[PDB]
């Protein structure tokens, strides 16, 4: 499995920036899509999960009506639109597989791959 | 930790044996069928694998029935012949007959009731000799005229078999089986959903499967249990043989009333010469058939084993003979001309000599025979051959005869493709969905 | 309905294949249970549905039967069959018994 | 059910011999069943001659197919065999006999595979006088 | 999994006792329970029945003089015979019905476990 | 032709008695055998139309069974009336043959 | 795919085409077999909404329950069942536990359940 | 059995018999010979559609226990709780509120779904 | 007021009768009346799976997901509920009909209860 | 109380086949008012 985000790394307070991520090497349409962000100095958050379809999108509480998380099966690509970032905002955001399941398969409440981080400042 | 899901349209379903309408695009009342659909969606079930059996069939059961109801519901109407049982003054026929028409035709007479229930007349009409037996000396009866009701069809229904598709019951579905090598019986890995079957002919037939379809790839050999020579075998061919019957007489006839508002319909005269009735078959293609046959026979009996075709042993008239109905005009040819022949291991044609009758007892029924009208003027057919239907003798030469008589063969013939589905969309399953 | 056991004084050895049948005054379907009850002791539920055993009942023990006639068979008596058995049917209330069929041994 | 045999007790030698089975139970007429002729040679087992099917088709013995013909008349609810070159060897009591093969389950009730019907059978002894 | 009953003995021709029945290996709560007796001269007999949900049911020889009651926190079955009659001399035996397909209550009547009986004499 | 070898050809046995009947086939019959019991001066009565299942207003002392070439009939309990010839015949295909019958005597 | 087209598909992607099933369950000599015909349509398709109805699943083609899965019936994991098996062969697999599952999605749900909500809504 | 417990709980108080409403409800769907045996499948097939019409119209759809927002009347019934479900059966209360049955059907109708139903079209609106 | 009193009414006003015009769906002089009581269930019947499929079993009035096009008809709400009647939006829209049905299909059962089957797990 | 067509269970065709089943389910406390004249 391979998993590389594209997006970008340097917004103004204020601004908006959509980070893609790519993969390849199983089945993208099988398996639900989380973001979690890391800030430079601490551990990691759990930002968002798309399930595997894409009809429904969760978020923490800190981001629940600025991002927008999305992804599109025919292409292999998810995505995250992040409007009005804010300095608290600064961290690497990975674009890691997996946070639930569907009804009809075994539970995934687990990040079980991730990759290359997009690293996001906010200044 | 898993819970119990409903779900309902699952694409589910078991054995039915349910009722069956008719659609279609006459003694078959096909104008009581509902219209066909004009683009029939035959749906292809991938990686289904279907257990189907010709022999144990529900359709074949259903469709013998419908035949006979409607039979009888076409005939029901219809002029009685009961004042037509009386003694019959028969003399030989002899105007421009040839020798093989000589003692098959009778001219008699009777006492018939006149269009007045007091008064009685002097009536005559030309019979077969299959419809004459004698009384005990030129005093002749009907064949079975004390023993049986003999039933007048009426003129204006025809026998003409229509294609009737049978559509089921929503709710459940036919499933074709489309494996071109499939047997009757057993497995069959690709199947399609149809909601009716193709056009079926509801040709009646013994001995040959006039009209009807054709094997997409080799003539097939289908037999309930092969090494059993009480069973019948039923040849579908690739490719028809073509059978070109007449009845080369230029009849009239006459209306003979029989109480107000009908009539019997005689046999009248004959315009012209007096010919016997016959088949034609391509001499070459019946025998490339026959050597086609064999060929398939000659996997299960062996591949040095003698295929012998003969003649019917006995029987019935309907049996020993090829009868079908021309017209209207019912047919017993003797096919010995056709199953005559011994296969070893190691432009021309065949006329099969044909006898025409009247008065049929179709179903083999008890008390009930029909009176078929005459048809005036010369007949002729043109029939596709698709098939046979064979017996073994049994008891190194198999020899094989023909047979018939038991009609569902024919319609089996024709539905041993498809059989009946209920559909169970209602299922449960688990899954991590909890209420 | 009323039930009739019989034979009420059958008698076998240890080794002998037995039957204990009843009677219905009315047809009842499957709707009949067997029972076992040993001296002192709490009767044993051993067929109910007139063809089903129970869990925990021995392959020994069959019943047949449908209508009004039913019976019990016993494959091999071994000591541990000699019991008072009883015919009961539930198709109509109140539930009732046959009088009981009481094996011996000879 | 009632299965009755009617014909000469008596044939000369190289003559025919001709039987009636009267059939009074209308099952003549009902698919599924097979019409046989049986002889029991005095001292012997028995012989079945043949049959004729409910479709009207016949089957024979293979040692007696080319002398026997079986024919029937459904109106009248009678078949008959039709014996020819009647010989010593042939003197037997000719039964008539009914069996059924609802190989699917056509009818509603049981039918039985074996001859469950007899006639009481002719005692037919060839002799020129 | 067994039923043992108490109480029962002698009572006049016109009293009262009462009888008691213990469950032991069994969930004393969803249980139809039946009171049967046996009499000397005529054999298994059905009493009384109470359902999981605390309906009764009562044979046409004892409706209004017998009462059957069940308390379930002590998985205990009882019941309460009122005008005792000299008809009533019986071993009463306690019984659970085999559970079959879901009948809202109802009882099948199938005894599929018996205690060794009480026995009641009057006189 | 299915040739069918029947034994025992001759049995003698009292009231009471259990009776064993094998009828031989030459060639694999399917189950389609039919067992009979001929009264001397009667047709045959049918009394098993399968090789198990019994004719109706037989009684239940008569029962029967096999498969492939090996069939047997066994009478539970021989009553008084239960003598004279037995035959088994099979109806796989034609020619339709009988055994050779076994005569079961008085002892 | 129409009309069982899915039939040969796993449970799962099976369970996608639900309503092309469901849209095909309603739609003298001739006459009478067409009237028949009608009439065993009518029913069939009322028992099975019946029976969703007794569950608490009508109007619904996937409907949630509140009885558990009991690994008598089948030890199957998810992956097995809707990933690797067909509806035949589940059907096939769940014949003797039908009447069971249905009589506890009767009995769990929709009348304990019910009385349950009857309860909750009365606060 | 389909049958086994139909209508066990009409003699059992109000209480007790309505928790066996699935018991009742489970069987009550399932020539001039032919005709009268078509007659009667017809009429039980329109039997309970027109119950199950008159659940949904009153906002009861698929439920065996609804809840409205009809009060009761006390000129229908001045009994209590205890009166009714506990010392009462159905049948006897059928007898006592079958003169108001319809008046509760046109309330059930009138008095609150047309209203609901209009009101929730508003609710989702915003 | 009364079945169909409210045809020449508004579609707003005609909105308020659904119950009286509902409620009339379902109720040689033999067969004919029980054709006619199995045609009359029939079409009941297929109405009512229509209104299951698209997740409105059981309401006269259901608001769905599924965005109006204005392809389909591009009058404001003021000229089709309050200027126009449900026989003449009957005719305008009848082209549409089976488009709008096939996507109620799609988006308010297929999509809608596999997004509630997941919402039951997390 | 209701008047309605009763079909025919046996074990003629304008029956129904293969018997009722016996079965019968006791309503404890219901009283019932019968007429066999009506
Ligand atoms: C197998 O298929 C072949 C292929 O067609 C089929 O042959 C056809 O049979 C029909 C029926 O007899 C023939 O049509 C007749 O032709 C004669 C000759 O012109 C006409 O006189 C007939 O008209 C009379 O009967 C009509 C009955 O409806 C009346 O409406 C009309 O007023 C006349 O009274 C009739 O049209 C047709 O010619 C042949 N075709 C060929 C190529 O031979 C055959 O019947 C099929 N066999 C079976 C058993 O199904
Ligand atoms: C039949 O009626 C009896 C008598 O009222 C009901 O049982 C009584 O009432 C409740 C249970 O309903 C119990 O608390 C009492 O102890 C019962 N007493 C007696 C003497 O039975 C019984 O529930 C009713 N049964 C049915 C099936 O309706
Ligand atoms: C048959 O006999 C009648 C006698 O009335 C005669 O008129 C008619 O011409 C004869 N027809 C034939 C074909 O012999
Ligand atoms: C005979 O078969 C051929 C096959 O090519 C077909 O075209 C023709 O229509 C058939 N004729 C009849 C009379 O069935
Ligand atoms: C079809 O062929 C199979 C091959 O295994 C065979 O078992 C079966 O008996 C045949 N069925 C027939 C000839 O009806
Ligand atoms: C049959 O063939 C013969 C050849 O002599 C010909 O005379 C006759 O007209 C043909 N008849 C038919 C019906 O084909
Ligand atoms: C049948 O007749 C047609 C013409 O109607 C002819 O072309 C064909 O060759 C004939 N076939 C046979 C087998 O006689
Ligand atoms: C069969 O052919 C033979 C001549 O080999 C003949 O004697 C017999 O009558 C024929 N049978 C039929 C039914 O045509
Ligand atoms: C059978 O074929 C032979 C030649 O092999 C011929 O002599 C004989 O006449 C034919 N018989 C029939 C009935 O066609
Ligand atoms: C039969 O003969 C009549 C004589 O008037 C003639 O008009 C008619 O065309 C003939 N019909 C046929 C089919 O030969
Ligand atoms: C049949 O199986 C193949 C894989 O073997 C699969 O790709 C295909 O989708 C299946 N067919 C259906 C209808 O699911
Ligand atoms: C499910 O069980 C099968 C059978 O043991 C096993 O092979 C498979 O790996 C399991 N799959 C999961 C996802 O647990
Ligand atoms: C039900 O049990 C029988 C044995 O009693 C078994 O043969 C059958 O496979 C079972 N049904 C299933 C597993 O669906
Ligand atoms: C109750 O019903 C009476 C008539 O029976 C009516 O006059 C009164 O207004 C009603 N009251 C309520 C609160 O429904
Ligand atoms: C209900 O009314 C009855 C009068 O029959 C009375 O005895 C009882 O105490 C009342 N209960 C309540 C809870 O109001
Ligand atoms: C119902 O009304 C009738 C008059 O229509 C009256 O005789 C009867 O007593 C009333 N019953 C109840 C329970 O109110
Ligand atoms: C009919 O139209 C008039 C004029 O617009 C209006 O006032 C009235 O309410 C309408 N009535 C109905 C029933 O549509
Ligand atoms: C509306 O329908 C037109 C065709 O009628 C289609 O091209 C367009 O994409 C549709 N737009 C929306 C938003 O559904
Ligand atoms: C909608 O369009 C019509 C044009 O026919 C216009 O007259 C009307 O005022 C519009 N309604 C609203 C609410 O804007």
């Amino acid at each position: 499995v391979q998993l590389v985000e594209t997006g970008g790394g340097l917004v103004q307070p204020g601004g908006s920036l959509k980070l893609s991520c790519r993969a390849s090497g199983y089945t993208f349409s099988s398996f639900a899509m989380s973001w979690v962000r890391q800030a430079p100095g601490k551990g990691l958050e759990w930002v968002s999960l798309i399930n595997d379809r894409g009809g429904l999108t969760f978020y923490v509480d800190s981001v629940k009506g600025r991002f927008t998380i999305s992804r599109d099966n025919s292409k292999n690509t998810l995505s995250l639109q992040m409007h009005s970032l804010r300095d608290g905002d600064t961290a690497v955001y990975y674009c890691a597989t997996g946070g639930m399941s569907s009804a009809l398969q075994s539970s995934k409440y687990y990040f079980d791959f991730w990759g290359q981080g997009a690293l996001v400042t906010v200044s | 930790n898993l819970w119990v899901t409903v779900y309902y349209g699952v694409p589910v379903w078991k054995d039915a044996e349910t009722t069956l309408f008719c659609a279609s695009d006459n003694v078959w009342a096909t104008h009581a069928c509902v219209p066909t659909d004009p683009n029939p969606q035959e749906i292809h079930l991938e990686n289904v694998t279907e257990e189907f059996n010709m022999w144990k069939n529900n359709m074949v059961e259903q469709m013998h029935t419908d035949i006979i109801s409607l039979w009888d519901q076409s005939l029901k109407p219809c002029v009685k012949l009961t004042p037509l049982c009386v003694t019959l003054q028969c003399t030989n026929v002899t105007n421009n007959i040839t020798d093989d028409m000589r003692g098959e035709l009778k001219n008699c007479s009777f006492n018939m009731t006149t269009e007045l229930r007091d008064k009685r007349q002097k009536v005559h009409a030309l019979f077969y000799k299959l419809d004459i037996v004698p009384i005990n000396n030129t005093s002749y009866r009907l064949i079975n005229c004390n023993t049986a009701a003999i039933t007048q069809a009426c003129p204006k229904v025809s026998f003409e078999p229509i294609p009737i598709h049978y559509c089921a019951p929503a709710g459940f579905a036919i499933l074709k089986c489309k494996d071109k090598k499939f047997n009757g019986t057993g497995p069959c890995p690709s199947v399609s959903t149809v909601q009716c079957t193709h056009g079926i002919k509801p040709v009646v037939s013994t001995q040959l499967l006039l009209n009807g379809s054709l094997a997409e790839e080799e003539v097939m050999i289908r037999s309930k249990d092969i090494r059993n020579n009480a069973k019948n075998i039923l040849v579908q061919f690739n490719t028809p043989v073509q059978i070109n019957c007449t009845r080369p007489n230029n009849n009239t006839r006459k209306s003979i009333r029989i109480g107000p508002g009908q009539w019997f319909y005689a046999t009248g005269d004959i315009i012209g010469d007096i010919r016997q009735a016959h088949c034609n078959v391509s001499k070459a293609t019946w025998n490339e058939t026959l050597g086609k046959v064999v060929k398939q026979l000659r996997k299960h009996f062996g591949n040095n084993t003698i295929i012998r075709f003969a003649n019917s042993s006995g029987g019935d008239l309907e049996v020993t003979t090829h009868s079908f109905n021309c017209g209207g005009e019912f047919f017993y040819c003797d096919t010995s001309g056709l199953f005559n022949s011994t296969w070893i291991s190691n432009n021309d044609s065949i006329t099969l000599p044909c006898r025409i009758k009247q008065i049929i007892n179709m179903w083999q029924r008890i008390g009930q025979a029909m009176y078929a009208p005459p048809i005036q003027g010369v007949i002729r057919c043109v029939s596709n051959i698709t098939g046979l239907i064979l017996t073994r003798d049994g008891g190194t030469t198999e020899t094989f005869r023909p047979s018939g008589g038991d009609m569902r063969d024919n319609w089996r013939s024709e539905l041993y493709k498809y059989k009946v589905v209920k559909i169970e969309p209602l299922g449960v399953a688990p899954t991590r969905c909890k209420r | 309905v009323q039930m009739t056991q019989s034979p009420s004084s059958l008698s076998a050895s240890v080794g002998d294949k037995v039957s204990i049948t009843c009677r219905a005054s009315q047809g009842i379907a499957d709707a009949l249970a067997w029972y076992q009850q040993k001296p002192g002791k709490a009767p044993k539920l051993l067929i109910y549905g007139a063809s089903n055993l129970e869990s925990g009942v021995p392959s020994r023990f069959s019943g047949s039967g449908s209508g009004t006639d039913f019976s019990l068979t016993i494959s091999s008596l071994q000591a541990e069959d000699f019991a008072v058995y009883y015919c009961q049917q539930r198709n109509s209330h109140p539930p009732t018994f046959g009088q009981g069929t009481r094996v011996e041994v000879k | 059910v009632q299965l009755q045999e009617s014909g000469p007790g008596r044939v000369k030698p190289s003559e025919t011999l001709s039987l009636t089975c009267a059939v009074s139970d209308d099952s003549f007429g009902s698919s599924y069943f097979y019409w046989s002729w049986i002889r029991q040679a005095p001292g012997k087992g028995l012989e079945w001659i043949g049959y004729i099917a409910y479709s009207g088709g016949v089957r024979y013995n293979p040692s007696l197919s080319s002398r026997v013909t079986i024919s029937r008349n459904i109106h009248e609810r009678q078949f008959y065999l039709r014996l020819t070159s009647m010989t010593a060897a042939d003197t037997a009591v000719y039964y008539c006999a009914r069996h059924c093969e609802d190989d699917y389950g056509y009818y509603s009730a049981a039918q039985s595979y074996g001859l469950d019907s007899w006639g009481q059978g002719i005692a037919v002894t060839v002799s020129p006088s | 999994v067994q039923l043992v009953e108490s109480g029962g003995g002698l009572a006049k021709p016109g009293g009262s006792l009462r009888l008691s029945c213990a469950a032991s290996g069994f969930t004393f709560s969803r249980s139809i329970m039946h009171w049967v007796r046996q009499a000397p001269g005529k054999g298994l007999e059905w009493v009384s029945t109470i359902n999981y949900a605390g309906s009764t049911y009562y044979a046409d020889s004892v409706r209004g003089r017998f009462v059957i009651s069940r308390d379930n926190s002590k998985n205990t079955l009882s019941l309460q015979m009122n005008s005792v009659r000299p008809e009533d001399r019986a071993v009463y035996h306690c019984a659970k019905d085999k559970e079959g397909y879901y009948s809202g209550g109802y009882p099948l009547w199938y005894f599929d476990l018996w205690g060794p009986g009480t026995p009641v004499t009057i006189s | 032709d299915i040739q069918m070898t029947q034994s025992p050809s001759s049995l003698s046995a009292s009231v009471g008695d259990r009776v064993t009947i094998t009828c031989r086939t030459s060639e694999n019959v399917n189950n389609c055998l039919n067992w009979y019991q001929q009264k001397p001066g009667k047709a045959p009565k049918l009394l098993i139309y399968r090789t198990s299942t019994l004719q109706r207003g037989v009684p239940s002392r008569f029962s029967g069974t096999g498969s492939g070439t090996d069939y047997t009939l066994t009478i539970s309990s021989l009553q008084s009336e239960d003598f004279g010839t037995y035959y088994c015949q099979h109806y796989y295909g034609t020619p339709l043959t009988f055994g050779g019958g076994t005569m079961v005597d008085i002892k | 795919l129409g009309f069982l087209g899915a039939a040969g598909s796993t449970m799962g992607a099976a369970s996608m085409t639900l309503t092309v099933q469901a849209r095909n369950l309603l739609s003298t000599v001739w006459g009478i077999k067409q009237l028949q015909a009608r009439v065993l349509a009518v029913e069939r398709y009322l028992r099975d909404q019946q029976l969703l109805g007794i569950w608490g699943c009508s109007g619904k083609l996937i409907c949630c329950t509140n009885v558990p899965w009991n690994s008598s019936w089948s030890n199957r994991n998810l992956s097995e069942i809707w990933d690797n098996m067909t509806w035949l062969q589940w059907d096939k697999e769940i014949s003797n536990y039908t009447q069971i599952i249905y009589g506890l999605l009767e009995e769990s749900q929709n009348q304990q359940e019910k009385n349950e909500q009857d309860l909750l809504a009365l606060d």
